[PDB]
């Protein structure tokens, strides 16, 4: 639950920097 | 996935960059 | 919800918060 | 685009949500 | 509270908005 | 302790976006 | 402490860090 | 206000703390 | 692992504000 | 260290400021 | 990686993400 | 400096990495 929603928060910001213009898809359901 | 892979064990930038585009 | 410019990481995060379980796609400048 | 819609301009929830999957 | 409610189980925006004003 | 202080960090930023101008109160003691 | 403009989420967070157990109130533009 | 004090201008700790509960 | 990498994320941002111009060193290995 | 000290137990600003410069 | 200005906390974090186990040093304005 | 290089201007990974330990 939270520990992987608080973690997703960090992931997506980690991927904005890295991916940059290329962009990314953030799903998993 | 990225969650299973990165939350569980620390992912670097190069490991994050696989999830790009 | 804020009536503000949301750029950069503040966007991705707002997307993240706004979409949730669904998820999302960020392309940046198109 | 999101960027041009919600960055260079102000974007609502509904507008911010056009970009969920 | 919000901490007990939101940290323990994932809160949405609509569940966060209860804690407004 | 930390796991609910690191979590509060995310909460308040989640509430700035949502609440917006209306604002919010963030206490609980 | 930084001598900078703190806006938006950078504020709420600085409030959060600066207040602690006490807590706080954010109104935004008054 | 905080916004107008600490956003449109620079704000100290003591100033930033005027807004704790 | 993650719980102290997600925590470091918060720490360094906590130290940017506090330390300000003085700056800080963030290592520990 | 700061990680052992701050992640484990909640550090204040004054406890964070030891790790400055 | 983004081709953007990275300032303030967005820097420290980018440093943090970019350096990792190594770590880093931030001085701010030099 | 980082600030002047990567803030007032745009900074690459390699450039951003000149500041790791
Ligand atoms: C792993 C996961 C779950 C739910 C939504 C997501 O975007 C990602
Ligand atoms: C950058 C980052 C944040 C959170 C988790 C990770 O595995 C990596
Ligand atoms: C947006 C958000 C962050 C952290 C915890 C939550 O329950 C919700
Ligand atoms: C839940 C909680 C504890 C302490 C301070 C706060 O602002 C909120
Ligand atoms: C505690 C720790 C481990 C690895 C790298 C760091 O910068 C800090
Ligand atoms: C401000 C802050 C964030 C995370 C952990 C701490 O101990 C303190
Ligand atoms: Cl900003
Ligand atoms: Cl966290
Ligand atoms: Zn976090
Ligand atoms: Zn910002």
């Amino acid at each position: 639950f939270v520990n992987q929603h608080l973690c997703g928060s960090h992931l997506v910001e980690a991927l904005y920097l890295v991916c940059g213009e290329r962009g990314f898809f953030y799903t998993d359901k | 996935g990225i969650v299973e892979q990165c939350c569980t064990s620390i992912c670097s930038l190069y490991q994050l960059e696989n999830y790009c585009n």
